């Protein structure tokens, strides 16, 4: 119960941080939803929030179209055209965020 | 001072303390008491900072 | 980038949230939720006794 209460109080809360934000990026609602959720979670399990793990990978940068997103890969392989998952190893596992 | 007046002796034993007097302590010092303790806690985190 | 530096606010306000659980309204909140169930406990084990 007191975890419960943890974790509507800390939804409470952020509701007035997440609106704001739920305007600005409508097109975010769903990530932004799944981290207010993951922020209540922590907030009521205590689990440390992993950055890396919540971190959105700006993959593109912002390109005003003119001149137009032009990429030339005369070597082109598979990690260098569909891009690489990369990976940790941590106690020998592999791992990636 | 806070809570003397109601008539509590607040034992310290360390960063974590308690409170002795007669009866149950209420709600509002209780809270008082984890409050200052929790908030020492995170302002010595703070202070190294 | 508004949404990065926006995401990197909100992973901050992990400690916003830690210090939601010092305040004064949470706080008083959690102690009465406690105090109910113990004296309920308190109740039901002096009707035992």
């Amino acid at each position: 119960a007191l975890r419960r209460l943890r974790r509507d109080w800390a939804l409470h809360y952020l509701n007035n941080r997440f609106e704001p934000l739920f305007q600005r990026f409508p097109q975010a609602r769903a990530y932004l939803e799944a981290l207010r959720a993951r922020l209540a979670r922590y907030a009521e399990t205590g689990e440390p929030l992993d950055p890396a793990q919540w971190r959105p990978n700006l993959l593109t940068s912002s390109s005003s179209g003119t001149p137009p997103p032009i990429v030339y890969e005369p070597y082109a392989t598979a990690p260098r055209l569909f891009g690489r998952l990369d990976y940790l190893v941590d106690r020998g596992v592999w791992s990636t965020n | 001072r806070e809570a003397q007046e109601a008539g509590f002796a607040l034992s310290t034993n360390g960063e974590r303390l308690e409170l002795t007097g007669p009866g149950p302590v209420p709600a509002e010092l209780s809270a008082r008491l984890e409050e200052v303790t929790l908030g020492s806690l995170a302002a010595s985190a703070e202070l190294e900072v | 980038i508004h949404l990065a530096e926006a995401v990197e606010g909100l992973l901050l306000e992990v400690n916003r949230l830690d210090e939601l659980f010092r305040q004064g309204s949470f706080l008083r909140e959690k102690t009465q939720l406690e105090a109910r169930f113990k004296e309920a406990r308190e109740q039901q084990l002096e009707a035992l006794r």
